[PDB]
């Protein structure tokens, strides 16, 4: 809210008295922490695409992605941003021990809605599912570039506060291809988490219910780990309740 | 006469937010229904679609017949239209929209739905898992790789640096709705497909689980 | 003139600093004009004594 | 190959603070999982 | 993949030769050491570390003009007692195999030497040794390859403008003493030729002339010659008698009360020697 | 790192119509701002008390 | 009058905080020097002095200081703490002063209310009328910026002070704590730092 | 302008008394002085 | 324009906006200031008021 000091000297009596507004302080804050965040969450994406890059595949995302006979590049790519996910957790970690079978669904009996990218053992070793599909119709839906998105007060004081500026084939469409990917590798990667420290079982209950993540997570993810993601905004169904009730 | 041009510009978007193939989301009216429906009756290319959507105007909760050469004929003016890829999932996708969009009243406010009566029996979460997971485990491991490996990082500081700069202007806002609505709509045309209820419930748990996770 | 100085010995605390000025002459002037301390000869002739005060002049 | 719960457990530590800063301004090896899993097989080979 | 097909990136890039020193033995690393004036796209192919280290000079800017004109130049780095090879200050192509120790030094900067001397049967014959020793195909191959070609690209950059200034007609340079008049100075401009096109480059970007006409206008910036140039290359020698002294006050009361905040003359000795000719400005 | 290591009446009589107090003010609150402002900059808990401190002056009993 | 008298002598110390200024003998007013960055050997210059003024201040039967001291000028957030522009590390037997040239920059540029602020002075209008009928300068800005950056380096030179003494461990705790110095003079009394007092209330 | 006033004009009734009014009906959305803030200083940032 | 700036410079840019939103603050934010040591605003020669301001506010 707000605040005030006092200035008096020791052998006077006269002081002088200063009231404050911590709104001032409080827009700081919130615009240091937004820019901050953008900046980490730029990099992470950065960082993402440099690795893609490192491997060398000729083609871009998408077709890649749309190419069903090259197996092999849409594995290694799964499997590399399922391993980035993986350190970003755990960043001591460079690899991912046990090998990994991968397979490529291509039909809708053999996909299954909502979790695109799953995991099985084979009993001896871990399988990850991949519906290619499901894959090219999310990167291929068309992207609005132009709509924007969100207290007045402070959204004019940061208006009128913070500033603004005036050869890669990426244009803000590759870039939400590619964030709307490791999105989805992180929703598998938290998946298989699970899976892996609290039995199949466990796994199934997830994928049959996500909200066991809360606990099953955050006992080791809020704490240790990097936060997700999507926690980078707070995100909800356009009229929830209304649809809830339908 | 008609401006052809605008016509079609409002068809294409409606179509495109219609067929969930843009996350784009705007404003639609009964302007624009029209728009469309007048823009396809005049355009000769579009004779097939125009008498598809039509036919939503009856009961609607039907499955129209088409020779394979009809069918062939719709898919290849809708891709023509949309200029992408497409199905006859998205076709019949569309056609149940715009029946619930022609059979519903015309009201001061417009109405939020989701998708369904897309492609009979109405199917769990549960059996998808069950009878999916038994296919899945009678697909074989295309392709795999070996225990340890390394994730190859990149290492050029000047090249994050480049990146970096080429992304700058990007708003992070935009990017994370786009992906999220992409998924949420794919998500959506799965289920549809698949004829099994869609947990709003818990897609949105996903979210809830999320802040939880983050207040920590 | 501009004064200036110029070290000779700088190393620990021998600090030799001599000096020096430097001239405020370009490469155009001659005669008068590129004098820069006059003769008592010539002074009164290079320095404008009538167009400065008389206590300068003294 | 059972994963270990090295990271995901909370415990009593030495955590002062006021050291570590005055630490800060005054300035072959086995992973806490191998620890563990030695002292797993130790522990079995003692039984 | 990210980038466009090839579409050649833009970055800075570092000019002093000397960086690409590393040590063929993998096993060794090896870090040259670079002052952050590598990166500035100057005519200068030499960082100031590298300079100072093996040809005895530091770079330094000199004002010309109304619009501010600043002419890159060097100055000696030599103090007043050293003799005879300690007066080189930068060799000459049949002295610097002498002048530089290149048993002291690494193989790659004996061949980044023998690279910009032109000394091909050096160079050939630290290639076929570094094929001949060690495990030159699994990774040394390959840097010594990098390191050829990085020393190559910036020859090929330098050498075809370094030609071109030389049957230049608007731009004359003569690296010789003004003063006909003298011994010391001799056939500066034949010595000068003899010179590689990256070593005349770097001769011309380091010594100033003692007078630079422009159009119509000449500027003396010395009445003097504060170097020469013979057989053994750029010597830091006076033509006409006893050496400048050369403090080095750095790097390798009641006057100071009177010599409070005052304006101090440098005791530096700039490269000032022969004849510039240039029309218009060129800038 | 970088780097190592009479009138004065006149000038009283020119500050000495200033009121020192203001002056204790000005430059109190000034260095409040800019702490707050690089507290909030940085995300980082501010004690309010701890501040008061700094500027807490004893009163002896004579 | 009094208490005038102690105005003066304080003004007095401000006066030879001046004076100590025009021995450094700098073209710039501090606050074009602080916002020059290029001007590091100007800002340590000050610092240092600054530091020694108050250190014979403090201990008035000393006069030796270390007459050699690192100094970093940082411009980073990440290289400054907020409520301590000005810091004292050792690295490893090297005393390294930090100093926050943005945060000096921007206390300095702070416009001061001066005229705002009305405050008792010798008003005596007869004494002016009787005036009127028997009928290189610093202004209450400059003093004021002046006075900040002498009370900003009194509060480095006492955790300097602190480090010293006690060590760095203490003088991190110091810089976690500044209870130490709420009795301040128990020497002190050179310091304006006790001269007056600063309080903040929740509003 | 002038076609909003003189509607407004024609439409109004004879009157003993003069009618003081307020521009309005010029240019369909209405958006509020914080909208207005809020947008133009966008803009505004953006340019140069 | 000069009132609004000095406003924001004095008083941050959250009271800038403020101001702009409602001028009324000025009042204070102001005289603190301007009525007793600064020359009055060129618009204190005279009182401005709006013609029917009542009935224009009933509207
Ligand atoms: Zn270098």
């Amino acid at each position: 809210n707000k605040v005030r000091t006092v200035t008096e000297i020791v052998n006077s009596d006269e002081k002088i008295q200063k009231t404050y507004e911590l709104a001032e302080f409080d827009l700081k804050n919130l615009s240091s922490l937004e820019s901050y965040e953008t900046l980490k969450i730029k990099l992470a994406l950065s960082k993402y695409m440099a690795m893609l890059s490192t491997l060398e595949m000729t083609q871009p995302l998408l077709e890649i992605f749309r190419n069903k006979a090259d197996t092999r590049q849409i594995a290694a790519v799964v499997f590399s941003t399922l391993a980035f996910i993986h350190n970003r957790f755990h960043p001591l970690v460079t690899n991912f021990t046990n090998k990994m079978e991968f397979v490529v669904t291509e039909t809708n009996d053999t996909s299954i809605p909502g979790e695109p990218i799953l995991f099985t053992e084979n009993e001896g070793v871990l399988l990850c599912s991949v519906d290619r599909p499901s894959i090219v119709k999310m990167l291929s839906r068309e992207f609005d570039t132009e709509a924007l998105v969100n207290n007045c007060n402070v959204r004019i004081a940061k208006t009128f506060g913070a500033s603004k500026r005036k050869d890669f084939s990426i244009t803000e469409v590759e870039a939400t291809q590619y964030l709307t990917l490791l999105l989805t590798v992180e929703h598998a990667y938290l998946h298989y988490y699970i899976f892996k420290n609290y039995g199949v079982f466990e796994y199934c209950k997830s994928l049959t219910d996500h909200s066991l993540f809360t606990n099953k997570l955050r006992s080791t993810m809020s704490t240790k780990t990097s936060n997700l993601l999507l926690s980078k905004f707070k995100f909800t169904i356009e009229d929830f309740d209304k649809i809830n009730s339908n | 006469l008609i401006n052809m041009r605008r016509y079609r510009n409002a068809a294409r978007k409606l179509i495109h937010h219609y067929s969930l193939n843009s996350t784009s989301s705007t404003e639609y009216k009964i302007s624009d229904v029209v728009m469309t429906m007048i823009f396809l009756l005049r355009s000769e290319k579009y004779h097939s679609l125009f008498k598809l959507l039509e036919t939503t105007f009856d009961d609607y909760t039907c499955r129209p017949q088409m020779t394979q050469v009809q069918t062939d004929t719709l898919l290849d003016a809708v891709r023509s239209l949309l200029e992408m890829t497409i199905d006859l999932t998205t076709v019949d996708i569309m056609r149940s929209s715009f029946a619930r969009c022609f059979n519903s009243p015309i009201m001061r406010y417009a109405k939020i739905v989701l998708l369904q009566n897309v492609a009979d029996k109405r199917t769990t979460l549960e059996e998808l898992l069950i009878e999916r997971g038994e296919k899945i485990q009678m697909l074989q491991p295309q392709q795999y790789i070996n225990s340890g490996t390394e994730i190859p990082f990149c290492d050029d500081a000047e090249f994050l640096n480049r990146l970096l700069k080429h992304i700058d202007p990007y708003p992070l806002s935009r990017m994370y709705y786009n992906a999220a609505n992409t998924m949420f709509y794919t998500t959506m045309e799965n289920y549809a497909v698949s004829n099994c209820k869609f947990n709003i419930e818990d897609y949105n748990n996903i979210f809830k689980v999320m802040e939880n996770i983050r207040k920590h | 003139m501009s004064k200036m100085v110029l070290p000779i010995f700088d190393e620990d605390d021998n600090q030799f600093k001599m000096t020096i000025a430097r001239h405020l002459v370009g490469n155009k002037e001659r005669g008068i004009k590129r004098i820069l301390i006059p003769s008592a000869t010539n002074y009164q002739d290079v320095f404008n004594l009538n167009s400065m005060m008389q206590a300068e002049q003294l | 190959s059972r994963e270990f719960d090295t990271e995901a457990l909370v415990n009593f530590e030495n955590d002062n603070c006021n050291v570590r800063i005055a630490k800060t301004f005054g300035a072959f090896s086995i992973t806490e999982v191998e620890a563990t899993q030695y002292l797993t097989l130790l522990l079995t080979v003692e039984h | 993949l990210v980038p466009v097909g090839m579409a050649p990136r833009q970055m800075r890039v570092n000019r002093c030769i000397f960086a690409s020193i590393v040590s063929f033995d993998a096993c060794i690393t090896y870090k040259s050491p670079c002052s952050p004036d590598a990166y500035h796209d100057d005519g200068w192919f030499i960082c100031n570390n590298h300079l100072i280290k093996r040809f005895k000079m530091s770079k330094m800017v000199l004002p010309i003009f109304d619009n501010q004109f600043k002419m890159t130049i060097a100055r000696h780095l030599v103090g007043n007692k050293e003799r005879g090879i300690k007066r080189i200050l930068i060799p000459s192509a049949t002295n610097y195999q002498d002048v530089f120790n290149l048993n002291s030094m690494m193989q790659a900067e004996q061949l980044i030497f023998h690279l910009i001397y032109n000394n091909e049967n050096a160079v050939n014959t630290i290639c076929d040794n570094l094929k001949y020793t060690e495990g030159f195909t699994s990774n040394t191959q390959r840097v010594i390859h990098s390191v050829y070609a990085t020393t190559k690209s910036i020859l090929d950059t330098t050498n075809p403008n370094t030609f071109c200034s030389r049957v230049s007609r608007d731009e004359l340079r003569f690296f010789d003493v003004t003063n006909a008049r003298a011994l010391r100075g001799g056939a500066g401009d034949q010595l000068f030729n003899n010179y590689s096109g990256f070593l005349q480059n770097l001769i011309r970007r380091a010594v100033a002339p003692e007078y630079l006409q422009i159009d119509t206008e000449e500027l003396r910036f010395r009445n003097c010659a504060t170097c020469i140039i013979d057989e053994t290359g750029l010597v830091a020698s006076v033509p006409d008698g006893p050496e400048l002294y050369n403090p080095i006050r750095s790097s390798d009361r009641e006057l100071d009360r009177t010599l409070s905040g005052y304006e101090e003359y440098p005791t530096y000795v700039p490269l000032f020697l022969g004849y510039q000719i240039i029309n218009s400005e060129n800038n």
